[PDB]
Parts: C-alpha cells; sequence; structure tokens
C-alpha cells in the first residue's frame, strides 16, 4: 500500500496516485485516481476509534452525508474498511475532488466581486437544502467550505451538526470565530447561528481576514461588540438570560463601526446583505430563503433550482452518551452498505 | 458565472 507523509493508505487497487491534500485532528485528505471510473476523486482517511468525541463527530458526518443530496453539499461516493469489526481501525471516504477550499484560497488571493458573489450564492443555496431537513451545520466556516478549479462550492464537515428538535458548542475544540453572539452569551440551537457564520465567510472574503478573531468565549464576544457596537436596550430586552443581559449592559458603551469603513472597497448591496446576516439579535437576523432573495444575490437566484430535502433528518439513537465501543459497532454498521 | 481559479 502507497505511504502519504509516513501514513498508509490502504485503498487500492482501485485507488492510486495519491497526494496529500489537507489534514485534521484524527484525518488526512488525498486527492487520488479511481481506476475503476477512470476519474479524479479525493480520499480522507479517518482513524477515530480511540477516541468517543471522534467517534461521535464521526458517525455524525457519516450518516447525514449518506441522506442528504445536494450539489453544493459533499457527498459519499464509497467507503472502504476491514471486512471484520475487530479488524477496523481506519475508515477511508472517497468523495468528489474538489482541489482546494476557501480557507486555502482566501490565504493566496483577493476574490473580485463576481466570485464572492458566486460562492455565497452556493453556501447559500447548500444552507437552504441543510435547513430546509432541520438541520444546523454549527461549524460553517472558510476550511469547511470546499472548491475546485471551475468554482463549484461544497459543505462539508457535519461533525459538530444537530437537529433542532429539543451538544453545547463551547463544549468543543473548534474555531469559535465564526459563532453567533448568542452562543457565548450561553444559550446554540436556532438556523440563526449558521447564518451569522455565514455573514462572518462574508466579511472574511471581502478583506481576506477573519472579521471576529477571538481566541476565548469573552474575547469573541468582545470582537463583535467592537464592531456592532453595544445593543440597543430594544436587543438587550430578547436576551432571555439576565445574568447575559445584565453583563453587555454594564460594559462602557461601543459605538458600531460603519461597514463601509471596515470594508471601503465593498459592493453596497454586498454590505447590505451583511449587515442582515451580522445581526446581534438572533429573531431579526436574516433567513436562508430571504437571504437567496437579495439584491446582491439577483443574478443567480433561482427558486426552482434550489432544491429542498423531501423530510426532516432524524437521528435514532442519541450518540453524546454511548461508549466508544458501541459507536464502533455502529459506524461498523452504516459503512456495511458499501462491503461486496 | 466567473472564470476559473487559478489554485497555488
Amino acid at each position: 500500500p502507497e505511504m502519504v507523509r509516513g501514513q498508509v493508505f490502504d485503498v487500492g487497487p482501485r485507488y492510486t496516485n495519491l497526494s496529500y491534500i489537507g489534514e485534521g485532528a484524527y484525518g488526512m485528505v488525498c486527492s487520488a485516481y479511481d481506476n475503476l471510473n477512470k476519474v479524479r476523486v479525493a480520499i480522507k482517511k479517518i482513524s477515530p476509534f480511540e477516541h468517543q468525541t471522534y467517534c461521535q463527530r464521526t458517525l455524525r458526518e457519516i450518516k447525514i452525508l449518506l441522506r442528504f443530496r445536494h450539489e453544493n453539499i459533499i457527498g459519499i461516493n464509497d467507503i472502504i474498511r476491514a471486512p471484520t469489526i475487530e479488524q477496523m481501525k481506519d475508515v477511508y471516504i472517497v468523495q468528489d475532488l474538489m482541489e482546494t477550499d476557501l480557507y486555502k484560497l482566501l490565504k493566496t488571493q483577493h476574490l473580485s466581486n463576481d466570485h464572492i458573489c458566486y460562492f455565497l450564492y452556493q453556501i447559500l443555496r447548500g444552507l437552504k437544502y441543510i435547513h430546509s431537513a432541520n438541520v444546523l451545520h454549527r461549524d460553517l466556516k472558510p476550511s469547511n467550505l470546499l472548491l475546485n478549479t471551475t468554482c463549484d462550492l461544497k459543505i462539508c464537515d457535519f461533525g459538530l451538526a444537530r437537529v433542532a428538535d429539543p451538544g453545547f458548542l463551547t463544549e468543543y475544540v473548534a474555531t469559535r470565530w465564526y459563532r453567533a453572539p448568542e452562543i457565548m452569551l450561553n444559550s446554540g440551537y436556532t438556523k440563526s447561528i449558521d447564518i451569522w457564520s455565514v455573514g462572518c465567510i462574508l466579511a472574511e472574503m471581502l478583506s481576506n481576514r477573519p472579521i471576529f478573531p477571538g481566541k476565548h468565549y469573552l474575547d469573541q464576544l468582545n470582537h463583535i461588540l467592537g464592531i456592532l457596537g453595544s445593543p440597543s436596550q430594544e436587543d438587550l430586552n430578547c436576551i432571555i438570560n439576565l445574568k447575559a443581559r445584565n453583563y453587555l449592559l454594564s460594559l462602557p458603551h461601543k459605538n458600531k463601526v460603519p461597514w463601509n469603513r471596515l470594508f471601503p472597497n465593498a459592493d453596497s448591496k454586498a454590505l447590505d446583505l451583511l449587515d442582515k446576516m451580522l445581526t446581534f439579535n438572533p429573531h431579526k437576523r436574516i433567513e436562508v430563503e430571504q437571504a437567496l432573495a437579495h439584491p446582491y444575490l439577483e443574478q443567480y437566484y433561482d427558486p426552482s433550482d434550489e432544491p429542498i430535502a423531501e423530510a426532516p433528518f432524524k437521528f435514532d439513537m442519541e450518540l453524546d452518551d454511548l461508549p466508544k465501543e458501541k459507536l464502533k459497532e455502529l459506524i461498523f454498521e452504516e459503512t456495511a452498505r458499501f462491503q461486496p | 458565472r466567473p472564470p476559473d481559479l487559478w489554485i497555488h
């Protein structure tokens, strides 16, 4: 079996010609050639079985991705794992090859307004489908937006996703920069948190820098307040947790920084939409369908070509309590359909 | 759609 950067990829004979793309906490992704369909693919090696949370996130990702079918959401084409549960130490997820992601792209080049508009459209088109399935992604960020050379965009990594149907994000080790204010104020389960993240992504496309790069929960909140200014009394009155409300009330007043000052080269319609996504009050924050219908995206908006899920997504089990041995059993069962 | 991306 071919080795990549000191890791054995047992994907042959079907998959060969492997080269490193990126890596996470418990996985590495590579470009590869599929000798059967004569096409270039991406293969993700996942080794989660010694860690309960890795198992949970892996199971969630697999279940969601196998159920979802949308042009702007990464699919799973094949899964490679061992014929027996004891032998299974690694899982290989085969997906469509996406050459890069928005994180890497923004590190290397400034985007034209045309690209920003088209990318935003696809993000929101994908998100419309996710939300129509009653799923919250919860971890939208540039590195979770996969891109190819022809400007197709696919949302990935549903490891932290949840169904909005009655888990705290502040209990996970993850980038906090794209998190809605209500999350730090200790509240984390409306569709509106995803819209905030998209707003943060838009801001990042406009300037090539994260708008709110907080280092901890209080810093994250303070970064947001630095730009939006202190919330109005009206918006304070909508914060249900009194401690959080009184904390915000107590801070020295901060004036809003106007968006056109932060982003002096941005399209004015783009900043209008940005404002509506980066709205402090989650009830007043724009919804995904309303965002798609915004004048900035008029070039692409077409509700008859923006499909929805035909049924709400549901987890058949509570995963958060399960020991990693049981989670492994469930991963084994879920991947069985790809076995001969 | 906008033109292709030169990826580095």
